[PDB]
RNA sequence: AAAAGACUUCA
RNA sequence: UUCCGUUAACGAACGAGACCUCAGCCUGCUAACUAGCUAUGCGGAGCCAUCCCUCCGCAGCUAGCUUCUUAGAGGGACUAUGGCCGUUUAGGCCACGGAAGUUUGAGGCAAUAACAGGUCUGUCAUGCCCUUAGAUGUUCUGGGCCGCACGCGCGCUACACUGAUGUAUUCAACGAGUAUAUAGCCUUGGCCGACAGGCCCGGGUAAUCUUGGGAAAUUUCAUCGUGAUGGGGAUAGAUCAUUGCAAUUGUUGGUCUUCAACGAGGAAUGCCUAGUAAGCGCGAGUCAUCAGCUCGCGUUGACUACGUCCCUGCCCUUUGUACACACCG
């Protein structure tokens, strides 16, 4: 109960810092008295850049203030294992371009563009409502399955937020995903699961 | 009420007959066995759910032709 | 029960006020109108006579005194056979004529 | 019935039991209440002018049947029991309960008896004497209750 | 076998004058009836038969409900457990027979429900299958026997249990045998 | 009848302390690993493993006991403004696994922390 | 038990004698003369006796049928 | 510079400025919703 | 020895059984059990099977029914004490079955929702 | 089936 | 929109069903003194006094034990089987088996799109506007929300004897104990106190200790005798403790005293179909203190319907529309 609550502000640790954060996602694996914390990002260089002082900034602060051992723990860069499932990145891009502009509902299938790219099956971008500084009617597009809702536990779904804050008026957003399962085969798309074998002239036949 | 037969119950139920047919019986608990080998379904009464329909099945096959199933 | 009367701004109601008090007893029981004759030849052998066993408690609303008046006297009465008591959880007995 | 002796403690039902097991209680040399009554020392009416047919030596009774067979319970144990003292919506109040002193003046006459010693950490725990004195009594128990 | 129902009555020693009552009024279970607390499923088919039935179940069941509050199951068993040896005292005879009998009389045929159709309310009676009866004769019963306990010193499994005794005798002194004629009376002629 | 004279006494070996012998005699063990992850699969999938780590060692222990759930169950209508019904339903399990071995050895205790099959498992080496 | 007064004799009016366990007719005639102690010290308690509104911080958001006049129908 | 304190009571998170507010999970409940769909308590873990 | 403990089941409460055949007593928290229970008609369901059966001296029961309330108690032990004595006698099949046996119900205690003023009672408004 | 009528501006 | 089938439509996706979660059945599977039960002894108690019998210990050991407990992994229901009815199908009804025949029961997910629903007072999310040292900042002190002639809602407690009081019976489940400082957060045990409470030790950041969660309804033996009753516990005053520096418009609790309306509730109106109604307690949450609250949980447990759309809301057809601001037209 008491361990509940220390596993909980362990957790509030990665969500002050990967709040804004320019760079994408960050699973932490927790080995013995040092913390693994691995950024899995396309931008994972300049974070570290190796050496220099960048690196043992982003460190120390976080042991200070909660963690276990006047020590150093470790940081390591990682590549992306399907971009899709999670980021932070996937977001950001989006607002990569509610910058300078570029119509919205443009970049809004930009995003699409991609996703699917990656397998996918199915993908809703849904950006937030004003366009022209009007009154809030949020625009979807899809192609695809997609489930965020409704069928099993292991969709595997990306969802964020962020904001892009005009001089008339917020344009939101939330990219949402519903990609494959763990890369290393594993797929079980919507729970129940066909399946059948080839054809039955049998001893030998089975399958699944 | 409550026991309808589904879409997803339906596709499946013919097309498991259709090939493996000499393997297949009227026997419910031999067919329970027969659908771990061609599938895998995540939860129990998932397995005892198609069993069940495609005995029942069976046994209108050899009593007259049935619309959707071609031996 | 019967229901109510009705509310009104001020009040509140009420309608019944209850049937009314009498068979006071256990007062009337240590004097001796009721110590003597009264209680053992009139009230207690004749309503088990009617019907050779009665319960206490129907006998109690038909005499018009209150149960523990009896209780006393049901006892003095059981020893020489002119009664038979019983048990229950709820002191539920019985008043019994004639034992043969 | 001395074959009865040893059985009967347990058995018989418990009610009637502290019935017969108060009447032994007033043979003994104890029962020395010293004034602590006089306040209001239970629910609401047992203050213990009364106590003598109605509430003492039923107390006594009910504790020391207890103790046999449950043995290693204190004085928060026995409170509890007898008590109800659960929480009031504020608007409910019926009784209050004490109960706190009466376990332990009790507990305590039975000690000096020999009836009952303590386990240090246990509560109160039946001494092999206690456990004589009641299955003895208990024997003549049976016979009303059978 | 020493078979219970408070181990002092038999239930197959009771006849069931009226042949109709006695097929829906079952005296004997599947190795014989009882009374012993239990529980029941005893859906809500209708028209044919559609439920076993022990007439002390049914009897606990119903007084812990109406006339409202507080009770329980074991604080219902323990009223019927004493008022039926005072039945069975005061008619020097089975006090299962006793029930019985007052059941089939203050079973009335015919109800008197409230519809409301066109312009009037009309009553032109509605069934009232046979276990409905048993309900309804000991419900009126209850309410009368209530009334009396409130401001009287008379515990209610005697105030109960005289009636009982009234109702199967056709006596009007009984609450469940005039209201059983009340609603008969006005069903019948308001059609 | 009688005559017992009792203690423990016919020597050692409790479910409390798993007696074993050499290393000065070891009378030490009562080590408990406890295993507390967010996912009960990764967590059962640990328990195998300790089992394993057991059996080669010299002598093997005893399978896990695994004990209790501790829940802090919420449900709140976050806020309506006025809202009275359809709250949600997010109640946490948790569960805490302890596999006791029959030797823990100074062998045992490196082996253990080491090589360590938790990603999400946190498992103990922990205290007397 | 017992019942005695105590304290320096200074203070004037009232003391309180020390809970009044003596009772029988002291008591009752002792307990109007209780609202006018509270009344003469100018106590908030005895502003609110002498207004007729009960004191103890009752809810009064309804319910002052009691508190201080029976159900007059509309308000103010 | 100061004067007079004294003033305990209900301390209060930095995450709400709320009298009420939750030790658990350093927030308060309606901050907690948004807790309650990441999981974040240990053995627990979404859409249950 | 001789305790064999087979487990019937139905309603919240286990009751554990070491049963010998042998002596005719009947014992729950070893005391006397319509004694235990006494002044109930529920004691009469334990004591039904060793009654209506014609077979007295057949059961020593020592049962421990144990932690909840008084009032499930006299249950359980009813049927695990038809199960033992059916395992030998091929004729008292026909005593278990007939005699009433086993409901859990399934539907033991229900899960309590919002809105609810109990659990399934819904509120006075609202 | 006869008890069923009204109801602001931008809109 | 569950399916079959007719079939100018074919084949998909979304929602739902399915699924997921949770409650059931397994001396099965795998275990466990940080959980138990047996068996064995039994120092220990009682009795025949004698083996025995019977009780007792969260240790007196053992276990080839796992029924409960605990939690992992399974199988278990598919309305199986049989019979009726049906395009003889999808199905629905019953009998039997069965723990369960009923989407397995109970929950959660519950969409596209709509609403000027509600929230700028969750958030250093935020556009615009204002304000900004004489602050609409912030901090400190004090007061407010508690104000009451009265309308409304959720609630609580009753009207009683299916009950109160007083002994007496004495049995839990879901949860939770944050360093909290010199034992402090939960508190057993010992003293002292009528109570409320105080105090001293000790265990416990916990399957272990608190907690056999020894809880209340209920259960039993009295009292009472139908009485505004000793039911009911209002309003009031005094007094003592607890928390807080401080308790007042009485924070809360108790003691003493006061001894209300209420004698079953009208016009109306909600909710409910067997572990549900009604009665009943508890833990958690807010929390220095304050719960008639909520959210879960146990416990005691039905009468009546398993039908229909009269009342009511919405869905698919056909039909009408002068409506589309959509009948508050």
């Amino acid at each position: 109960v008491s361990d509940g609550v220390f596993y909980a502000e362990l957790n509030e640790m990665l969500t002050r810092e990967l709040a804004e954060d320019g760079y994408s996602g960050v699973e932490v694996r927790v080995t013995p008295m040092r913390t693994e914390i691995i950024i899995r990002a396309t931008r994972t260089q300049n974070v570290l850049g190796e050496k220099g002082r960048r690196i043992r900034e982003l460190t120390s602060v976080v042991q200070k203030r909660f963690n276990f051992l006047e020590n150093g723990v470790e940081l390591y860069a990682e590549k992306v294992v399907n971009r899709g499932l999670c980021a932070i990145a996937q977001a950001e891009s989006l607002r990569y371009k509610l910058l300078g502009g570029l119509a919205v509902r443009r970049a809004c299938y930009g995003v699409l563009r991609f996703v699917m790219e990656s397998g996918a099956k199915g993908c809703e971008v849904i950006v937030s409502g004003k366009l022209r500084a009007q009154r809030a009617k949020s625009m979807k597009f899809k192609d695809g399955y997609m489930i965020s809702s409704g069928q099993p536990v292991n969709e595997y779904i990306d969802a964020a937020v962020r904001h892009v804050l005009l001089r008339q008026g917020v344009l939101g957003i939330k990219v949402k995903i519903m990609l494959d399962w763990d890369p290393k085969g594993k797929l079980g798309p919507t729970t129940p699961l066909p399946d059948l074998v080839t054809i039955h002239p049998p001893k030998e036949e089975n399958e699944l | 009420m409550g026991r309808v037969r589904t879409k997803t119950v339906k596709k499946t139920s013919r097309q498991v007959i259709e090939k493996y047919y000499s393997r297949m019986t009227l026997d419910f608990h031999t067919n329970k066995k027969v659908l771990e080998e061609v599938s895998i379904l995540p939860s129990k009464r998932l397995r005892n759910k198609v069993a069940g329909f495609t005995t029942h099945l069976m046994r209108r096959i050899q009593r007259g032709p049935v619309r959707g199933i071609s031996l | 029960p019967p229901p109510s009367s009705k509310p009104a701004k001020s009040g509140g109601g009420k309608q019944k006020k209850k049937k009314w008090s009498k068979g006071k007893q256990k007062e009337k029981v240590n004097n001796s109108v009721l110590f003597d004759k009264a209680t053992y030849d009139k009230l207690l052998s004749e309503v088990p006579k009617y019907k050779q066993i009665t319960p206490s408690v129907l006998s109690e609303r038909l005499r018009i005194n209150g149960s523990l008046a009896r209780q006393a006297i049901k006892d003095l009465e059981s020893r020489g056979a002119i009664r038979v008591v019983s048990v229950h959880s709820s002191q539920l007995i019985y008043t019994r004529a004639t034992n043969a | 019935m001395a074959d009865s002796t040893a059985r009967t403690v347990k058995d018989v039902n418990p009610h009637e039991f502290v019935k017969a097991y108060s009447a032994h209680l007033k043979r003994s040399g104890k029962m020395e209440l010293p004034e602590w009554v006089d306040i209001v020392k239970t629910a609401r009416f047992k203050e213990l002018p009364p106590y003598d047919p109605d509430w003492y030596y039923t107390r006594a009774a009910s504790i020391a049947r207890k103790i046999y067979l449950r043995q290693g319970i204190g004085v928060g144990g026995f409170q509890k029991i007898y008590g109800g003292r659960q929480r009031n919506g504020s608007r409910p109040p019926h009784f209050c309960k004490s109960s706190g002193a009466i376990s332990r003046n009790i507990l305590q006459q039975l000690q000096k008896m020999g009836i009952i010693d303590v386990d240090p950490k246990g509560g109160r725990l039946i001494t092999s004497q206690g456990r004589r004195d009641l299955d003895q009594v208990a024997g003549r128990v049976d016979v009303t209750i059978a | 076998q020493v078979v219970k129902l408070f181990n002092c009555w038999s239930f197959e020693d009771v006849q069931v004058n009226d042949i109709s009552l006695a097929d829906y009024l079952a005296v004997s279970s599947t190795k014989h009836a009882t009374y012993l607390p239990h529980t029941a499923g005893r859906y809500s088919a209708k028209r044919f038969r559609k439920a076993q039935c022990p007439l002390v179940e049914r009897l606990t069941n119903s007084l812990m409900m109406h006339g409202r509050n507080n009770g329980k199951k074991i604080m219902a068993v323990r009223i019927v457990k004493h008022a039926m040896e005072i039945i069975h005292l005061l008619t020097d005879a089975n006090p299962i027979q006793v029930i019985v009998d007052a059941i089939i009389n203050s079973g009335p045929r015919e109800d008197a429900t409230r519809i409301g159709s066109a312009g009037a309310v009309r009553r032109q009676a509605v069934d009232i299958s046979p276990l409905r009866r048993v309900n309804q004769a000991i419900y009126l019963l209850t309410t009368g026997a209530r009334e009396s306990a409130f401001r009287n010193i008379k515990t209610i499994a005697e105030c109960l249990a005289d009636e009982l005794i009234n109702a199967a005798k056709g006596s009007s002194n009984s609450y469940a045998i005039k209201k059983k004629d009340e609603i008969e009376r006005v069903a019948k002629a308001n059609r | 009848m009688a005559a017992a004279d009792v203690a423990y006494a016919p020597p050692m070996k409790s479910g409390k302390i798993g007696f074993e012998s050499s290393q000065e005699v070891q009378h030490r063990i009562r080590i408990t690993l406890s295993s507390k992850s967010v996912k009960n699969l990764e967590k059962v999938c640990g328990d195998l493993v300790k089992g394993a780590k057991d059996k080669s060692l010299k002598v093997k222990g005893p399978v896990r006991m695994p004990t209790k759930v501790l829940h802090i169950t919420t449900r709140k209508s976050p806020c309506g403004e006025g809202t009275n019904t359809w709250d949600r339903f997010e109640m946490r399990v948790h569960k805490r696994v302890i596999d006791l071995v029959s030797s823990a050895d100074v062998v045992k205790q490196i082996t253990s922390i080491t090589i360590e099959p938790g990603v999400e498992v946190e498992v103990t080496i922990s205290d007397q | 038990f017992k019942v005695p007064d105590w304290f320096l004799n200074r203070k004037k009016d009232y003391k309180d004698g020390r809970f009044s366990q003596v009772v029988s007719n002291a008591v009752d005639m002792k307990l109007r003369d209780d609202l006018e102690r509270l009344k003469k010290i100018r106590n908030h308690r005895g502003l609110r006796h002498y207004w007729g509104v009960r004191v103890r911080g009752q809810h009064t958001k309804t319910t002052g049928r009691r508190g201080k006049t029976v159900g007059v129908s509309k308000k103010r | 510079s100061h004067p007079k304190n004294y003033g305990a009571g209900s301390r209060v998170c930095r995450v709400c400025g709320n009298s009420h507010g939750l030790i658990r999970k350093y927030g308060l409940m309606c901050c907690r919703q948004c807790f309650r769909s990441d999981a974040k308590d240990i053995g627990f873990i979404k859409y249950r | 020895a001789v305790s064999y403990c087979k487990p019937g089941r139905g309603l919240i409460k286990v009751n554990g059984v070491p049963i010998e055949l042998i002596r005719p007593e009947m014992l729950r928290l070893k005391a006397f059990e319509p004694i235990l229970l006494a002044g109930r008609s529920r004691f009469k369901d334990i004591d039904m099977r060793i009654r209506v059966r014609g077979g007295g001296k057949t059961s020593q029961i020592y049962a421990i029914r144990q932690a909840i309330a008084k009032a499930l108690v006299a249950y359980y032990q009813k049927y695990v004490d038809e199960a033992s004595k059916k395992e030998v006698k091929d004729i008292f099949a026909r005593y278990d079955r007939t005699l009433l046996v086993a409901d859990p119900r399934r539907c033991e205690p229900k899960k309590f929702g919002g809105r609810g003023a109990r659990a399934r009672f819904q509120k006075s408004y609202r």
